[PDB]
This record gives structure tokens, C-alpha cells and sequence, in this order.
């Protein structure tokens, strides 16, 4: 078919004698042959713009600072793990026992072994290291 | 034929009318026979009087995780006021939780249209965090065609 | 052309069958072709046989505030019957616990349906009574509707 | 120009009979010139009370039964009679706040009496003046 | 005319293409004019172009009592893709709710208007939030894919 | 009409000159005069089949080992009652005040009486039948 020769960027328009049409603004086709061409997605409101909307690829949003993406294509947007938690895949879950993150954003590490010969000065807590 | 199916462009919760894609190279999107859109006034402009099925769609997606609660609704007017002091109206609900993070609508009825009746489409929002709530884009969709 | 649209005279849940305005001087109601409506046993009449897309659209509103919850359903019965209990469509709306800002509920279902001459649309309305005082249909918005398909 | 705009409120034009201005049909009105069809008649029953009938021209206009009373724009929905310790707002029966009580049924809420300023000795409470 | 229903067989809630009775014997169940449906790769097949309303219905049952919870979704996808990749014509997700006080169905319906082409494929993939798969089931002659011509 | 005269388990088949063809598989008629044949009722998952669907009459369904019907026509499975509990049309209800049941799959019975003499050397519960001296 004549449309087979349309290159991605453009759709082709049925309209006007299956000619290859410039893709509309806000719009884009990844594809040659499409007949009509995909809405470009928006960034707005707790999204930003990662990547710019080109006739040939759709925009790719991230999160706005305080808040990190999640899911596939960062369907949504997550606040900053808290002192007692850790990112994972499927948000922002509490650290397992027998671990601890102390600051924002940060990442679970083991509690100290009080094996060293020591005394528990301080119990260890989900935000907090033990004390020895 | 004579039909019409236009897609909002709208994607932030804000009280007011709807904007829409109205162009037949984007997806979704058909304006056939004598069906117009006004850009200025955000108007579906039909121009041969008659009754017609008209439905519309409406999509919400969480995108602020635990956050975002209320009430979302769409409301269809017509100008000339064809009958008094809302043609078609839908309220959607959007849940408080274990992962229901979409909201869908969809209404439709037969509706009698006028030569040069304008139809558009005011959003209101029953304010609840309204940031952690978004349309999901290329599925709040007005549609029509013709029935006479 | 060849449709009808109804809208519903009840206001009160009560179980049994729905009353239809269907006075073309009314809005949001049309009959046009060989399409009538029986006023004594409510129901809707098809002249000519063939394929129509049906729809019914159910809206329901709290009346009372803090109060009322439970289940509504609407059931679209043919005459003649086309087997036993046929219910042709059938839409279920939840009313949601008694809560924050949840004073409407919304219901819609379409299908294409094959309709024979003479045969008649009767709907029946059923509520899963927990205060039913406290809910009411939404006025001018349970609506039955069709149109032919087949030219 | 235009014969519907010479239809008067409480008739419709009628397209079906050559644009004649036909009466309004039972249990339905218009309020404006030109209409094409009536508005079904506002119906009150339950909860709801009639307190304007309908007319060919006007809406209904509902009220509660006794025992409730209106809420909302246009009476949307009855709410049952202010309990002991709460007041009637314009969105519900809500408790007295700290400071005020309410002693009666469907009453208002009236600030403590001070005993300190006074000069004497005291405890209210939400429904109750305090004891001096 | 030109138009097709089709009910669905399937009852188990299985992530997976859905099959679809498409003999017009059956009740619920019409194909006329130049529309068919292939056995082997459930799909609904339009021979002629033009702009349908498309539409589908779901519904579901509680089949074990104080149990299941989640999330159950249709997708139509056409083929070949009128446009780019993964590109779903009409999409529509009902919550199944919480295992409560007696509310042992969900309803769901969406329509739209979509451009077809001549020998367009429709399928429908079923996704579900397994919560509990066991306890909720699809009600039978209730899931419903449609479709009738508007193009004269 | 010529399809008050196809009986049932066949259709009234409109396409081919109101002629009785058979009810195609998995579906059913239950009376003649039908223009179409209904679906065949499915047995899955929890289901189980107890009848067979005919040509005339849809299948009816039972529950899997460990569940019961519940419902008109067994619209659900439930699982089988606790000990604490009794089946009821509407549902494994608890044992009411005064009964118990000690059994699963059981049915409450009234506590055994101060009436005969004794003392209570254990008291009743949902579960358990009182224990006299
Ligand atoms: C002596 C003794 O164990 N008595 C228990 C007690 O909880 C209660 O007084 C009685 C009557 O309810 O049931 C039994
Ligand atoms: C720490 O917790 C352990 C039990 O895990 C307990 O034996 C000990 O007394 C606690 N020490 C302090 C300092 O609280
Ligand atoms: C009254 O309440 C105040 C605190 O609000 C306290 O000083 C006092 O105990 C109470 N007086 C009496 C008489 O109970
Ligand atoms: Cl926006
Ligand atoms: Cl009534
Ligand atoms: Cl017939
Ligand atoms: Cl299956
Ligand atoms: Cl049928
Ligand atoms: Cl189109
Ligand atoms: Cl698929
Ligand atoms: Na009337
Ligand atoms: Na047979």
C-alpha cells in the first residue's frame, strides 16, 4: 500500500488521497505506515519533563524534586523515603529487621554486632544503628 | 457519515470547561459531515439539527502513591440553552489503600440537537489533594453520531 | 428514524416494576417510528423486529445525610419471552456506606439486542433494602433508550 | 423570525405538529420562552415534603418532614435535627467547639460562663454549662 | 447491516486471551455482513473499513463467600496496529471489592467510536490483579465485546 | 408461526427459513418456539458439575470438597463451618447463646444444665458444652 511508504513522523492521510501528512503539533508516530498519529504525553503537576516530545517519540516524564518515579515509564510519583524506610521496586518499604537507615533517601545497612565483645549500650532500631 | 469523537487535552484537576483535540491525524479523534470545533470557546459546533447518541469517557489515574481522595465529574451544556436554567452529567469517584489507582466513567443517551448547537464540557472537582489525581490522557473522550 | 428514549417516573426504591414518562414534550424523552409505550402494563413496544442497541443508565442520590447503604439493580424483561427469567440486560449500582462526600452512584450498560415484532420492554427495579428511605433515583436520569441497527 | 421564540413559558414547539406552541404536558413546565420541551416537574417524597407545587411555569421546591430539616442548594437532602451537644451549619449538624455548648435539641451553642472572672469557683462540657 | 456481538467463554480469571462464542444460534450472540471470527487466534475479524462504536461489557461474581479482593482488567488490541506498539483501542479496569457487607458483583462498561480497517484483527487480553483468582469468576453471558457500523 | 412448532433443544434458526436446527454445543433450550438456544451453565474452579447440561436443560452446579453451596441454585461456594459455628441458608452463623457445637461441619445443640443437681466444674462456650461436678 501507498501508506507503507509514509516514514515514521508523519501519518498517513486519509483524507487527502493517502498522502503523507506532517504528524499535527502534540503528536507522533514511532512507526512508518500508521494512518493516524499518537498524542504526545504531557508532564504536568508532580511531573516534569525528562525527554522533550519529538514527531517521532513520545515525551518521557520524571517526578518533581521531593518525589522519585515508579512503576514502568514512571506511571507515578513517589515522596522521598523516610528516615526508617528504603526504596524499593514497589515503593518506599520499611528496613527489614536486624537493619537500620539513619538518613532520608538512604539505604538499609545491617546493625553492629555488640561478637566484638562488647555491651548493648543501645538497642538497635529501624531508623537507628545499636549503640555500643 | 455524521459522527464525532474529540479527546481532551486537559490533564491537571482544575474547575473549569475542557479543552480538546479536535484534529483528525491525532488517535482517537474524528470530526465527519457538517461537525466543527471551536477552538476559542472549546465548542462542538453541530451544523444539521437531529437526534444523536452521545456519550462520553472519563479516565482518572493516581499519580501521587497513598495520596488523593474525593470526587471528579463531567457535565455537558448546551448553547443555545435548549431546555431551561445539564444535557448529560457523570460523577466519578476516586477510591481512597491496596491498589485501585484508576477511576472510570462512561455515560451516554440520545440527546435532540439544534442547527448550530454548541456543545461543551465544564469539569468539576470535589477538591482532595488534587495534584495526587490526573486525567489519563487519550481517555476522556467526548463522542457523538448521528441516530436520524 | 427509529428509536425511543424513557425516562423513569419513580423516585422511591421500592421493588416492582419502573413507570416511564413518555410524552415527546418532555425532555429527555423520545418515541419516533413504530415504537409506543402500553401506559398500564409498562412497558415499551417494538413494531418492526430487528437489532437495536439498548442501553439503561441508573443514577441514584443520598436524601438522607450519614445514613443509607446497599445494592440497586435495574433488570430489562422481554414479552414474549424470546427461556425462563430471561433478564435481556441488567445493571447492579452499590450505594456507598453511609463516609466522605459520597452522595451519588452511577450505572450504565449497553448491548445490541434482537428484537421481534410486538415484542415489549418492561424493566424491573430491585433494591437491597438497608434504609431504603435514605436513597432515591436521581430525577431525570434513569433512562432506557434504543435504536435500530439493522437498515 | 424564528415562531418558537413566540412561544410563551409554560408551552413548548411543538416540531412535531408544524411548531405550534402546544401546553406543557402534566408533571412538567418551562420557565423560559422558545423552548423546544418542558422539564419534568421536581418530585418530593420520602424525606421530602412539598413546600411550592409545581406549576406549568415554575419547578416544585421540596422541604424535609418533621423531625429533618434541608441541606444543600435547593434542599438536596434532609439531615436529622441537631442531637444535644451540636448547632446547625450551612454544611451539617457539627459539634459546639471548645469554649460554647448547646443544652437543647435543634438549638444553638452559647459560650461557658466564667467563674474566675466572676469570682467564684467551678466543668462544662459540649452539652452542658458549667457548674459554678 | 453491518455489525457483531460476541459473549466470552471463558470463567476462571486466567491473564490470557479471552475465547468467544461466536455462533449467532446462541443467545447475546450476532455476526452479519462482512464480519467473522477466527477460532484459533480469538479474533474478531472486520472485512470492511470504516468507524464503528466498539464496546464491552464486563461483569463479575463472588464465587466463594468472605473472600477475594483486587483488580480485574480488559484490553482490546488491534491488529495490524493501526498505530506504533502495545497500542490498546479501548481499555477498561473494574475493582473487585473488599471480601464487607454484600457486594458480590462489579460492573463494567466502555464504548468508544474507533477508525477500522479492512481485515482488522480485534482479541481482547484479560489482566488480573491476582488477589484472590479462585474466589471471583467472570459472569457467563455477561462479558460482552460489540460492534456496529456508523459509516453509511 | 412455523417456530412454535421447533421444540426444545432446537432453535428457530431465522437465517435459514424458520427452520428447527439443533441447539448448537454447549447451549440449550428449555421450551419450543425459541429463536435462539441459551448458554450452557459452566461448573469451574470451585465449581463442580452435578448435572450434566442437555440439549434441554442447562447444567446445575455443586461445590469442591470443603465448600458448600450457598445461595438459590448454588450461586456460591462457602467454606465449611468451624466449630464455633452452624450452617445457615444465609451463611456459617455462630452458635447463639446458651448452644454450642464441637464438631466442624457440625449442628449447635443446647448446653446440658444446677437442673440436675451438680455444680459447673467447666462453663459453656460456642465450642464446648458446659462440664458438670
Ligand atoms: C465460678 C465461675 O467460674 N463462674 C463463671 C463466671 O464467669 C460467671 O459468674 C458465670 C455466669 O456467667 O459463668 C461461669
Ligand atoms: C535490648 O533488647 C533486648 C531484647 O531484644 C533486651 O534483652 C535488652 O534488655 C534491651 N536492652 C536495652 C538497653 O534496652
Ligand atoms: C475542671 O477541668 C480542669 C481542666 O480543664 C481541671 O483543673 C479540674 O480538675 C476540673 N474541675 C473539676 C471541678 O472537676
Ligand atoms: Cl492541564
Ligand atoms: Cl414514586
Ligand atoms: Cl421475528
Ligand atoms: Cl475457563
Ligand atoms: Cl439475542
Ligand atoms: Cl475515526
Ligand atoms: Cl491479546
Ligand atoms: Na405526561
Ligand atoms: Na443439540
Amino acid at each position: 500500500d501507498p501508506c507503507s511508504n509514509c516514514p515514521a513522523g508523519t501519518f498517513c492521510d486519509n483524507n487527502r488521497n493517502q498522502i503523507c501528512s506532517p504528524c499535527p503539533p502534540n503528536s507522533f508516530s514511532s512507526a512508518g505506515g500508521q494512518r493516524t498519529c499518537d498524542i504526545c504525553r504531557q508532564c504536568k503537576g508532580v511531573f516534569r519533563t525528562r525527554k522533550e516530545c519529538s514527531s517521532t517519540s513520545n515525551a518521557e516524564c520524571d517526578c518533581t524534586p521531593g518525589f522519585h518515579c515508579l512503576g514502568a515509564g514512571c506511571s507515578m510519583c513517589e515522596q522521598d523515603c523516610k528516615q526508617g524506610q528504603e526504596l524499593t521496586k514497589k515503593g518506599c518499604k520499611d528496613c527489614c529487621f536486624g537493619t537500620f537507615n539513619d538518613q532520608k533517601r538512604g539505604i538499609c545497612r545491617p546493625w553492629t554486632n555488640c561478637l566484638d565483645g562488647k555491651s548493648v549500650l543501645v538497642n538497635g532500631t529501624k531508623e537507628r544503628d545499636v549503640v555500643c | 457519515g455524521m459522527f464525532a469523537q474529540l479527546v481532551a487535552q486537559n490533564v491537571l484537576l482544575i474547575d473549569g470547561p475542557l479543552s480538546w483535540y479536535s484534529d483528525p491525524g491525532l488517535a482517537g479523534v474524528s470530526l465527519t459531515g457538517g461537525l466543527s470545533y471551536k477552538e476559542d470557546t472549546k465548542e462542538l459546533v453541530v451544523a444539521k439539527a437531529g437526534v444523536y447518541y452521545v456519550f462520553f469517557q472519563l479516565e482518572l489515574r493516581r499519580v501521587v502513591a497513598g495520596e488523593g481522595s474525593g470526587s471528579v465529574s463531567l457535565a455537558l451544556h448546551l448553547q443555545p440553552l435548549r431546555s431551561a436554567a445539564a444535557a448529560l452529567a457523570l460523577t466519578v469517584d476516586l477510591p481512597p489503600s491496596e491498589a485501585r489507582n484508576s477511576a472510570f466513567g462512561f455515560q451516554g443517551r440520545l440527546l435532540h440537537l439544534s442547527a448550530g448547537q454548541r456543545l461543551g464540557v465544564h469539569l468539576h472537582t470535589e477538591a482532595r489533594a488534587r495534584h495526587a489525581w490526573q486525567l489519563t490522557q487519550g481517555a476522556t473522550v467526548l463522542g457523538l453520531f448521528r441516530v436520524t
